[PDB]
RNA sequence: CCGAAGGUGGGACAGAUGAUUGGGGUGAAGUCGUAACAAGGUAGCCGUAUCGGAAGGUGCGGCUGG
RNA sequence: GGUACCUAACCAGAAAGCCACGGCUAACUACGUGCCAGCAGCCGCGGUAAUACGUAGGUGGCAAGCGUUGUCCGGAAUUAUUGGGCGUAAAGGGCUCGCAGGCGGUUUCUUAAGUCUGAUGUGAAAGCCCCCGGCUCAACCGGGGAGGGUCAUUGGAAACUGGG
RNA sequence: CGCAUUAGCUAGUUGGUGAGGUAACGGCUCACCAAGGCGACGAUGCGUAGCCGACCUGAGAGGGUGAUCGGCCACACUGGGA
């Protein structure tokens, strides 16, 4: 039995200045309710790097988890890709 | 073709308008009728007629009526497909109906459509309402339709080939 | 209810007879007997529709809700709503031949109790369908007016059966709309409901 | 327009306003504020009742009552039938009806109300103007 | 806790009865777990209808029904399947 | 710029209507030979052909006029506009002049016609109206 | 320690009301002109400045909707 | 609550009104009034021949209802996604350079976010809808089903949009 | 969901370590540091409003409503507390 899975996403990284976090862009984008056409919008998360090997532009997956403060939901999986 | 006007007409009106002219002397009035003519089988046609009086415009209608006749699909005692016709700020759009709606029309574009033989009818003017550029739009949307057949000895295809 | 003065008003033979239009045809009043004009399309519509029923004498909530239910069943529109209308209860018991009008048969399915597959019906809007084997109680056996309208011999139409000493009224099939009415122009009264 | 265009500004639909405005608001009297009750009818008191007249072509002479109502607005209102009750604080109903032809009045005293009395020697429109069903 | 109970349906004069998996705090036409059929009282003979496993299902994680419909149980007969499961 | 092909041949095949014109050079995508080759094999072409050359191809129409002057193709339209664009399920795939025209609709396996796509039961991408 | 209320204070928003005032609308054949519509009797209009009881005039630039 | 209900007796006896009638809008005449009284939703009636005012007759509409009002929605394609426009009717920024945004020529491989499709769960009960049943029919009740997600997980497609 | 004729809003606010507290994770509370956090994809502010299943209209898309019935919420003369 197998537990249940937690909500995943991958994003981008904005800042990398509070301490051990940052916030991440996930840029899933949809359509609307009348006129049909898909727009786009911009979510920003706050995860956790507790090694703290993140930097600015940087493609990053996070996992959702417990609150882990204020505004705090989520860590890091798999730093895909690095900023250059 | 020109449809010869030999057959048996109903030719009910739909307006007469009264219809000025000013001179040195003042406003000189005549009857500007317009009457729509078809038998009941797929043939219809509406004219114009000008006169002093109201029935001479009544006969000159009649006549000019009967001299332009269109012909329209009655397939399945409806239209064959759905069509706007668009003559000039006239705009009125006709679908073909089941078979218990009735002519679901407003007044002159029902005239038209009961003179033409046709029974079920959803329609809808979406422009001026004139009795004269609507009648226009209608037989302009009765004139562009297409017959299932016509339209399969067109594609060079047979009917079955296109009704399913 | 004058009732030839509906008649006259419609210009049809409500009943249909040879009474009702005869030296009188014209509409009523003091501004019916000169040439009245033709009516609109609202006019004829109207025509149609109160043709209809003044037949039946339903009012419009009954009417207006038959349509309705004509509607939510399958075929041609105007065709179903006389099916419909043709299965009320007081037409059942003026067809099968138990009165002289609709308003006796009104008031035998109201008070003059005829029944239907049983107990009884004290309703004349009730919807009929088929058979339902239609007859009156031992109470009401053979009394002066279905003994009248029994000596007087109407023609069965052929969507019903009916006997007369045993007196029950079954049926058939469905009422097809060339046997109802020739009068009555149908789909005059879908296109008056549809405005 | 464009569907963009449709996204980021949409279409703005058209201001309604109602034809009859002072019905379309209330009053609670310790709150001292001033509700959105949308309500037919309203009594008020009557603070003038002259007559006046239209503006042009059509003249002849109008009924004219002015009162001051539960919310608290002063309304010119209209005394439709042929000769009416009413003094200066009298107790009146009012709907909401337009008098195209007296300008700046746009509602009706309701004939037959709690103290506008039904109008007299009338038989036909027995609803309207408030007069009982009289004898026969 | 957790009891299987009539819930009120029908019109004024002639009422109508689901039996219903509801907790004795919530309301009796209100909010419910799950429901088994039927119960027709006004007509002049029987015609009870019960779901008659899951009722069973219910039955075992614990759920005591009411006095009418435990003998509804009893006249379809899912309290002699019950003490037969327990006999088990 | 040309922000879309597929409703510049649709127009350029309109406006060859209109002019009666019997031949059309259009720069031929591979989109473009499909709905050209679904409009040869419904009969409102003649004939299409292929010129496979190094600059972008040519793809040319031959205009079907029947009869005594009846143009075959009567109007085009462009569905999914890049801008709104337009996906039906399968049971949503629009018959159209209710079966007399038609209506190429590209689904998840090939650029399909009204009928092919209906009976293949698949749904995608809403690209032409052809009457 | 926290703490509701109350107290003091300086601001912010919102409704009334206010001598007086400024433009607006509508109204019984009121007074002064006649600016525009015709080449409207100085072609008109647009912007801007200026002057003048008032429509308006005049300058400059632009426009034909001469 | 001797309540629904059933059964017997008696008499047409106890039981119809409201609105409109110029057009839209079905339904018209007469008498009084005389730009007065008044009507009006609009067009607008009425200044001595008023089918528009008030009354009577009549007719028409409905019907234990009818009419007025107040608000919603339609009509209204009159906020136009479906489904409108901008030379002169309202409407092209005075014009440019450009950030964000939107849109993207061609061939091919690949990906699967969009798209389509399957399975699973779920979107309670009542409600709308379908099918039958019970109330004397109906309203209503009851049973059975359907419907509704850019919904979550999961599996196929790869034409198109996007990604590499 | 309405207003941009509301454009700047935060400071336990934004993170950290440690402690307390809680049925529980957590600036939920406190010490100490760091200068963060939200923002024209509309923060903040102001006005309005219980939300929904559903209800009315409409060909539909929609628009309006949130009575009854049913689910969740919040309230109990006003504010606070256990």
């Amino acid at each position: 039995s197998e537990r249940n899975q937690r909500k995943v996403y991958q994003g981008r990284v904005v800042s990398d200045k509070m301490d051990k976090t940052i916030t991440v862009v996930v840029e899933t984008y949809k359509k609307h309710t009348l006129y049909g056409k898909r727009v786009k919008y911009s979510k920003k998360f706050k995860a956790h790097d507790e090694n703290n090997q993140a930097k600015i532009g940087d493609i990053v997956k996070i996992m959702e988890t417990r609150p882990l403060s204020a505004t705090k939901r989520f860590r890091l999986v798999e730093v895909v890709e690095e900023a250059v | 073709r020109i449809d010869p006007s030999k057959l048996e007409l109903e030719e009910r009106l739909v307006t007469v308008n009264r219809v000025a002219k000013v001179v040195k002397g003042g406003r000189r009035f005549r009857f500007a009728a317009l009457v729509v003519v078809g038998d009941k089988n797929g043939h219809v046609g509406f004219g114009t007629g000008k006169a002093q009086e109201v029935p001479e415009a009544i006969r000159k209608a009649v006549e000019d009526a009967k001299k332009n006749l269109i012909e329209v699909p009655m397939v399945g005692t409806t239209i064959p497909h759905e069509i706007i016709g668009r003559f000039g700020a006239g705009n009125i759009l006709l679908k073909p109906a089941s078979e218990g709606t009735g002519v679901i029309a407003g007044g002159p574009v029902r005239a038209v459509l009961e003179l033409a033989g046709v029974a079920d009818i959803l329609s809808k003017s979406l422009g001026s309402n004139t009795p004269i550029n609507m009648i226009r739009a209608t037989l302009q949307g009765l004139s562009e339709l297409k017959r299932a057949e016509d339209v399969a000895k067109l594609r060079g295809k047979s009917v079955e080939e296109l009704l399913g | 209810g004058p009732s030839w003065k509906l008649s006259r008003r419609l210009g049809i033979s409500l009943s249909g007879t040879g009474k009702e239009l005869e030296k009188r045809p014209y509409a009523p009043g003091p501004h019916g007997p000169g040439q009245r004009k033709k009516l609109s399309e609202y006019g004829l519509q109207l025509q149609e529709k109160q043709k209809l029923r003044h037949m039946y004498g339903v009012n419009e909530r009954q009417f207006r809700t038959l349509f309705d239910k004509a509607g939510k069943l399958a075929g041609k529109h105007g065709e179903n709503f006389m099916i419909l209308l043709d299965s009320r209860l007081d037409n059942v018991v003026y067809k099968l031949g138990l009165a002289r009008t609709r308003r006796q048969a009104r008031q035998l399915v109201n008070h003059g109790h005829i029944l239907v597959d049983g107990s009884r019906v004290d309703i004349p809007s009730y919807l009929v369908k088929p058979g339902q084997t239609i007859g009156v109680r031992e109470k009401s056996r053979n009394l002066s007016i279905i003994k009248e309208s029994v000596e007087v011999n109407n023609f069965v139409p052929e969507y019903l059966t009916f006997d007369a000493e045993k007196l029950e009224g079954t049926f058939t099939r469905l009422p097809e709309r060339s046997e109802l009415a020739p009068e009555i122009n149908e789909a005059l009264i879908v296109e008056f409901y549809s405005r | 327009p464009t569907i963009n265009q449709l996204i980021r500004k949409g279409r703005v639909s058209k201001v309604e306003n109602s034809k009859s405005p002072a019905l379309n608001k209330g009053y609670n009297s310790f709150k001292k504020e001033h509700t959105n009750v949308s309500s037919p009818q309203k009594r008020g008191v009557c603070t003038r009742v002259g007559t006046m007249t239209p503006k042009k072509p059509n003249s002849a002479l109008r009924k004219y009552a002015r009162v001051r109502l539960t919310n608290g607005i002063e309304v010119t209102a209209y005394i439709p039938g042929i000769g009416h009750n009413l003094q200066e604080h009298s107790v009146v109903l009012i709907r909401g009806g337009r008098v195209k032809d007296l300008p700046g009045v746009r509602y009706h005293i309701v004939r037959g109300a709690l103290d506008t009395a039904g109008v007299e020697n009338r038989a036909q429109g027995r609803s309207k103007y408030g007069t009982k069903k009289p004898k026969a | 806790a957790v009891k299987i109970r009539l819930k009120r349906m029908g019109a004024k004069k002639s009422p109508f009865y689901r039996i219903v998996v509801a907790d004795s705090r919530s309301p009796r036409d209100g909010r419910f777990i799950e429901t088994v059929g039927t119960y027709n009282p006004v007509a002049k003979p029987a015609e009870v209808k019960i779901d008659e496993e899951l009722a069973l299902k219910w039955l075992q994680t614990g759920a005591k029904p009411s006095d009418t419909v435990r003998n509804l149980f009893s006249s379809q007969g899912i309290m002699e399947k019950f003490h037969n499961a327990k006999q088990g | 710029v040309m922000t879309d092909p597929i409703a510049d041949m649709l127009t350029r095949i309109r406006n060859a209507n209109m002019v009666r014109h019997e031949k059309l050079e259009i720069p031929a995508s591979k989109l473009k030979r499909e709905i050209a080759e679904i409009l040869k094999r419904e009969g409102f072409i003649r004939d299409v052909e292929f010129v496979e050359d190094s600059k972008q191809g040519i793809i040319r129409v031959f205009l079907k006029y029947g009869q005594n002057n009846e143009r075959v193709i009567t109007g085009l339209k462009r569905i999914s506009k890049p801008g709104l664009r337009v996906y039906a399920k399968s049971n949503e795939v629009p018959r159209v002049l209710n079966g007399l025209g038609i209506a190429i609709i590209s689904t998840s396996q090939g650029v399909l016609t009204d009928k092919e796509a209906r009976a293949k039961q698949a749904g995608g991408e809403v690209l032409a109206y052809v009457w």
